[PDB]
Formats: C-alpha cells, sequence, structure tokens
C-alpha cells in the first residue's frame, strides 16, 4: 500500500550537494559498512531530519538516499494520518512501520512533520486528540520497546521549531541536516542538470543568468529552465542562447512587460523619478553598483525600477554602519525633492509617497534600534518626557536626510537632465551608458574613508604617541 | 569526542557550505571587539570566570 516501485534517483539526478552529499554517503555506509559500525560498538542513528525553505528538493533528496542504498523506498504523507476520527492514524503507522520492519533492509520516508509533529496542548479538540495519540505511537514505534534496528526513518519539515521535543530526543530523531537556499555552484549544477533534456548552445554562460537570480530556491531554477522551453515561437531563433535566459530571469524576478497608452509628461514625471533615485544612488557606496534603470511599466508596478547589488553577506550578519542607513533614507527621500526641485512646493505629486514612508519607517526603526547616540542608544525609558523626545529624533534625522538629498540632488541638474532625456527616449537604460553619462555630468563625489584607513591613521598616532611619552618620561627621567 | 559534543550542543544553526570570503572590515571589526572585551575583562577580573 504504502510502497513505491520504479525508484533510480541517485546522488547524480540530483544537484547542489556539497558537504551534505558526504553525511548522504554516510547513510550509504549505514546501510552498506553497517557491519563496521556495529563492531566498534556504535547504535545505527535511525533519525535523520532535513530542514529547509521548500523546494530545496526534500523529496528528491529521499529518492536519491533510497536509490543510492539500495533498499525499499516507503514515502507516505504525513495528512493522512490525520483523522476527524480517533484510532485509525495510529493503526495505519503501526502498520506502516510494521511492513517496513518486514521488508528489511528498508528506509522510509514522512514528509511535513508540522502537521502531526505539533506540541501537545496548543489546540484544545478531538482532532488535537487524535493527533497526540498517533505522535505517542509513533513516539514508541520509533523508541519504545526493543526490536528495530534496520528501519531508518527520514523526515523532512520547514518549520523545526514546531517539533515536539520528544521526538528530537536522543535515540528517536538526532541526526539533523539542514539543506539551505543554493548559493552560486548550486545554481550552475541545478540549471545544466535540468536542461540536459533540452536542446542547448555551447556559448551558454549561465553565469551571469546565476548571478541574476540571487536567493532564489532549487524549484524556481526549474521554473528558470521552464521560461527556456516555449516562448521562442514569437522571434522563430534556432537554438538557446544566454539573452533567452537572461529575459526569462527578468520575466520570473518580476512580471511580464506591458505596454499601454500614455501621455507625454507622465513619462516625464516618472522618469524624473527614477532619475533623482538614480543619481542619489550613485554617490554613495552603499549602493553605488547600478546595473539596470527603466521607466517600463510591469505587472503590480506602473513606476520604474533601479537594480543594485552589493555583497550579500553583511546583510545577513547584520553588520550595517549607522552611515550605510543615514544614506538610504536620503536615497529614499531622492524622488520627494526633486519634485520640490522641478514642480516647485506647491505641486508636489502622489507618486513618492511609497518611498516618503519608508525613509521615516526606517528612520523611526533606526532612533529605536540603538544606533541613535543621543544619550548613548537607550531606545528605552520610562518618564513621558524622554519617550516624547524619542520621536523628535527620527522627525531631525528625517530633516537631515532630506536637506543633504536636495543639497545632493541641487549638485546634479545636469546629469538630471541628461538621463531623464534618455529615459524619456529609450525607456530603458544599462550599466555602461548610464554610468557613461554620470561620467560626462557628475561632480565631485568624495568618498569617505573606509574602516581600514581610520585603523590606520589610528594605529600610527598612537604609536606616535605612546613614543611620545617614552621620550617624556626616559629624557625627564635619564 | 569534541566533535561529537560540537555537534550535539547545537552550535551549528545554518547548515551551508562553510566556504565564504570574509572581507576585512569584517575580521578588523571582530578583532577589534575581541581585544576590548579582553582588556575589560584582564582590568575588571572575575573571581569565578577567567
Amino acid at each position: 500500500e504504502y510502497l513505491e516501485r520504479g525508484v533510480d534517483v541517485k546522488f547524480t539526478d540530483v544537484a547542489g550537494l556539497g558537504k551534505i552529499r558526504l553525511e548522504l554517503e554516510e547513510i550509504v555506509k549505514f546501510f552498506t559498512h553497517g557491519e563496521m559500525y556495529r563492531r566498534r560498538g556504535v547504535k545505527i542513528p535511525g533519525g535523520i531530519l532535513l530542514c529547509g525553505p521548500p523546494g530545496v528538493g526534500k523529496t528528491l533528496l529521499a529518492k536519491a538516499v533510497a536509490g543510492e542504498a539500495g533498499v525499499n523506498f516507503f514515502s507516505i504523507s504525513a495528512s493522512q494520518f490525520v483523522e476527524i476520527y480517533v484510532g485509525v492514524g495510529a493503526s495505519r503507522v503501526r502498520a506502516l512501520y510494521q511492513e517496513a520492519r518486514e521488508n528489511a533492509p528498508s528506509v522510509v520516508f514522512i514528509d511535513e512533520l508540522d502537521a502531526v509533529g505539533r506540541e501537545r496542548g496548543l489546540i484544545k479538540g478531538s482532532g488535537g486528540q487524535e493527533r497526540d495519540a498517533t505522535l505517542n505511537q509513533l513516539l514508541v514505534s520509533l523508541d519504545g520497546f526493543e526490536g528495530r534496528g534496520e528501519v531508518i526513518t527520514i523526515a523532512s519539515t520547514n518549520r523545526p521549531d514546531i517539533l515536539d521535543p520528544a521526538l528530537v530526543r536522543p535515540g528517536r530523531f538526532d541526526r539533523k541536516i539542514f539543506i539551505p537556499k543554493p548559493g552560486l555552484i548550486g545554481r550552475m549544477e541545478i540549471l545544466q542538470v535540468h536542461a540536459r533534456k533540452k536542446p542547448m548552445a555551447e556559448d551558454l554562460d549561465y553565469m551571469a543568468v546565476a548571478s541574476m537570480t540571487d536567493g532564489m530556491v532549487g524549484a524556481e531554477l526549474a521554473n528558470i529552465v521552464e521560461i527556456a522551453a516555449i516562448n521562442m515561437m514569437r522571434d522563430g531563433r534556432t537554438e538557446l542562447t544566454t539573452d533567452d535566459l537572461l529575459q526569462a530571469a527578468q520575466i520570473e524576478e518580476r512580471g511580464m512587460l506591458d505596454r499601454k497608452d500614455r501621455s507625454l509628461e507622465t513619462w516625464r514625471q516618472v522618469a524624473i523619478n527614477e532619475a533623482a533615485m538614480a543619481v542619489v544612488a550613485v554617490n554613495f557606496p552603499d549602493m553605488k553598483n547600478i546595473e539596470f534603470l527603466t521607466i517600463n511599466p510591469r505587472a503590480g508596478r506602473e513606476l520604474g525600477y533601479v537594480r543594485v547589488k552589493m555583497d550579500h553577506i553583511k546583510f545577513k550578519e547584520g553588520m550595517l554602519s549607522r552611515q550605510s542607513i543615514l544614506d538610504h533614507i536620503t536615497v529614499q527621500l531622492a524622488p520627494r525633492a526633486a519634485d520640490e526641485l522641478w514642480y516647485g512646493e506647491d505641486q508636489l505629486s502622489t507618486i513618492w509617497a511609497e518611498t516618503s514612508d519608508n525613509a521615516r519607517s526606517a528612520a523611526r526603526s533606526l532612533v529605536l534600534g540603538g544606533l541613535s547616540d543621543k544619550h548613548h542608544g537607550l531606545n528605552n525609558f520610562w518618564v513621558a518626557d524622554r519617550i516624547n523626545d524619542i520621536d523628535v529624533e527620527a522627525l531631525r534625522i528625517l530633516n537631515m536626510c532630506y536637506e543633504r538629498a536636495k543639497e545632493i540632488l541641487g549638485r546634479n541638474r545636469t546629469l538630471m537632465d541628461e538621463v531623464v532625456e534618455k529615459l524619456v527616449q529609450k525607456k530603458s537604460l544599462t550599466k555602461q551608458e548610464f554610468f557613461t553619462l554620470v561620467e560626462l555630468y557628475g561632480s565631485s563625489k568624495p568618498m569617505p574613508p573606509s574602516i581600514l584607513e581610520l585603523r590606520k591613521i589610528k594605529r600610527l598616532e598612537l604609536e606616535e604617541m605612546v613614543l611620545k611619552l617614552d621620550m617624556t618620561t626616559a629624557r625627564n627621567s635619564s | 569526542l569534541l566533535e561529537a559534543l560540537k555537534r550535539q550542543k547545537g552550535t551549528f544553526e545554518t547548515g551551508q557550505e562553510d566556504s565564504t570570503e570574509v572581507p576585512e572590515e569584517l575580521k578588523l571589526r571582530l578583532a577589534y571587539r575581541e581585544a576590548a572585551v579582553a582588556v575589560l575583562a584582564c582590568y575588571l577580573p572575575d573571581q569565578y570566570r577567567p
């Protein structure tokens, strides 16, 4: 009933494994070299749990490790265990573990334990009672009494925090393996292994494609492959090339490109907004690298957009400076000030009503996030005066950033005009031409010194003053 | 034994391939923070936690 036929997935059919594959072949060793494991006085760990984002191929990983193990494979949905009546689920898991026991050697797979692995006492109902009964039955089948060494369970959950502490107790679910989002090389391998089944060209550098689809799951890479199969009848070309995959990545990243009737002043307004955004984005190190700048309307966003990719390591670790945030608010204050510099204060539009709210939210978050230097951070107080004064600093930072944005914008009026003319004329601008116009019409942008230069100057100053103390002690003593 | 205890106390949480180019401006901040902690711990010693 719960048995499958025709399992042939191996480690070659799955891509982007890394050192996890090593752990995977450990399971193969657990299924092959087990006599040496047992002779060294070691109990076989029967519980492995794969945790990660959905779409990483948890079922594919289970199929691959089952095929490489060379044993019978069981894959069962956990939603079948939950029933409006109580009792059938415990019998189902008992019969499941029994047929797994008699089919030894074998490996079983149970996906989405979050339906049946919830805490006992979070919902008051008969369904919760059935869930508790099934959880206890699987608890007693896994470790409860002696008599199982050859059946190994495989678990695949997206939220490991809902797991019962009874299950993760040593002896039931001890091995925990995280399968993360693919980085760079995993995306190459997944795209290539999904693209073997389609005729493909030899000039196809997937590096740029994966450099566009940063931080996307393997199922999304399969989708990118899927938007590289049909759509070529409109032009009718010969072979799949780089630009087709680049456009497919652009489509799956933002949406379908649609053209509608429009006036000229609307295009001028949108291009002025995008021009302000890009011009202020140029003058800061936090978002200097600009790739695309367009004003074409898309699905869900009539307004234009800009693309920037600074290294994604500081955001994950949280090492962003205060100057990194105070600039960004200025960037989010780029559109409205441009309106004040182009149409007057009496004719402010309502297109920047979203970025201006982002600027004020970022200012409030920076104020109450400990980055403020009013007393020393201290985003919490007791008396009413200091709590009232907390919000005033957000307004002061907002006004300072708005004035800085206004000054920066007034510094670059010629670059403003040239890039806005190019935006209304071409509707899309790449990195090369935009940076060429920035070089032709830009002003001075003195970059503030980084951490290394400040460290070096402070180190030489410290050494010189400590050696000054050295002579002022020595020649005074000698 | 040390590695078994290390994996059993759950130090690792990302579970990803540990190969990342760390910038100098990150190692510098980490080293300065650790030096500050070391200096403040040596200057103000704790009787039970050396």
